[PDB]
């Protein structure tokens, strides 16, 4: 899961 | 209820990771909040007609600093408001919000600080939670590290959030290891360590100040969320926490009838009192906030929608949800903050925008 949208 | 009355965007175009109203504002002074993002913290004043008046920023000398978090307290002698900030460099700065001078800084974590919180009864007790897996409790009157909450039975990956309970007798932390841990700070050992922290003056002695090393939480669970736990708040004796799984869970340690202060460290049960679902909040580091009285809860999602839950109901699962959207607010909201009187709600975004909602 990421911290910021890509 | 709430209407969107203004927005602006800060010149750096990096995420605003935190926002906090100053709840120690003096009677009759304007409502003031801080935003943190990029390598700066900025203060703004709320005025009528939705005006958001820019005041002054603190900008770190290091262009590679990235502030993530801040928290307000006051000087316990002068009553003047103080602002703590911290982020990726793992340096806590104590900022005079009037001049924006850095009064002093604390290093320990060396490693990114994910959250700061001040004790609810003692304006000098500052808690930091770190990418290094530990929490630390500092006394900002005597500039002492009171204790480190760590060990292999502490968190095993970044700690992302923590909260003191109402009286500041215990802390609940949470993080990347999917767990929530309880650390009591009203033990004889912890109360003495605090007392000793206040008696410490390095000009009148030869000793370094000894920190407590606390290696054993008073309770731990990995049974609430199945992913990074990135925000936690006490609600009386219950807990509210979220992960990046599109829910806030209201739960407590032990069984339904178990008193929080009789829970033992080996307690293996939890009780789920409700869960507030919402959409499009799959990224982590997304914080809800409550108002001063803990009557409500606000959360933004990753596409700029706000959710507000009225907790003024007889049981946690009966909470009433209101949503707030604006056609131009489309970026991820990282945190929200209510003014002390609850008349204003601010949300800050990944595109450095700031959104103001008045009742």
């Amino acid at each position: 899961h990421r911290k910021v949208l890509r | 209820s709430f209407k969107c009355v203004n927005s602006l965007k800060e010149d750096h175009n990096q995420p605003l990771f935190g926002v906090q109203f100053n709840w120690h504002s003096k009677e009759g002074d304007p409502l003031v909040f801080a935003t943190v993002g990029s390598n700066r913290v900025t203060l703004y004043e709320c005025h009528s007609q939705g005006e958001i008046r820019l005041l002054q920023s603190y900008v770190d000398a290091d262009a590679d600093e990235n502030f993530y978090t801040c928290a307000w307290t006051y000087d316990s002698n002068t009553s003047h408001p103080l602002l703590a900030v911290a982020g990726s460099r793992g340096i806590i700065r104590i900022i005079n919000p009037i001049t924006m001078q850095c009064i002093k800084h604390y290093v320990g974590h060396g490693n990114a600080i994910n959250e700061l919180k001040f004790h609810p009864r003692d304006p000098n007790l500052l808690l930091s939670v770190s990418k290094d897996h530990a929490l630390r409790l500092w006394n900002i009157q005597t500039d002492t590290l009171v204790a480190i909450f760590g060990g292999v039975e502490g968190h095993r990956d970044e700690v992302l959030s923590a909260d003191y309970d109402l009286l500041g007798e215990k802390i609940m932390s949470c993080g990347m290891d999917h767990s929530l841990k309880l650390w009591r700070i009203n033990s004889k050992r912890m109360m003495n360590a605090i007392k000793e922290s206040y008696d410490y003056n390095p000009n009148k002695t030869n000793r370094p100040f000894i920190s407590q090393k606390i290696h054993f939480p008073d309770f731990s669970t990995r049974d609430i969320h199945r992913n990074y736990v990135d925000c936690v708040r006490w609600l009386g004796d219950l807990i509210l926490s979220k992960s990046c799984e599109n829910a806030i869970v209201c739960w407590k340690p032990g069984k339904m009838e178990d008193d929080i202060d009789k829970i033992k460290p080996s307690e293996s049960n939890v009780t789920i009192l409700g869960r507030f679902d919402y959409s499009q909040c799959d990224i982590w580091y997304m914080r809800f906030s409550m108002d001063f009285w803990q009557k409500m809860l606000a959360l933004g999602n990753q596409v700029g929608k706000l959710y507000v839950w009225d907790l003024e109901v007889e049981d946690p699962h009966k909470a009433k949800c209101t949503t707030l959207t604006h056609h131009k607010c489309g970026a991820a909201i990282r945190q929200t903050s209510f003014s002390r009187d609850s008349s204003i709600l601010i949300a800050v975004c990944d595109d450095a925008s700031i959104w103001r909602w008045d009742r």
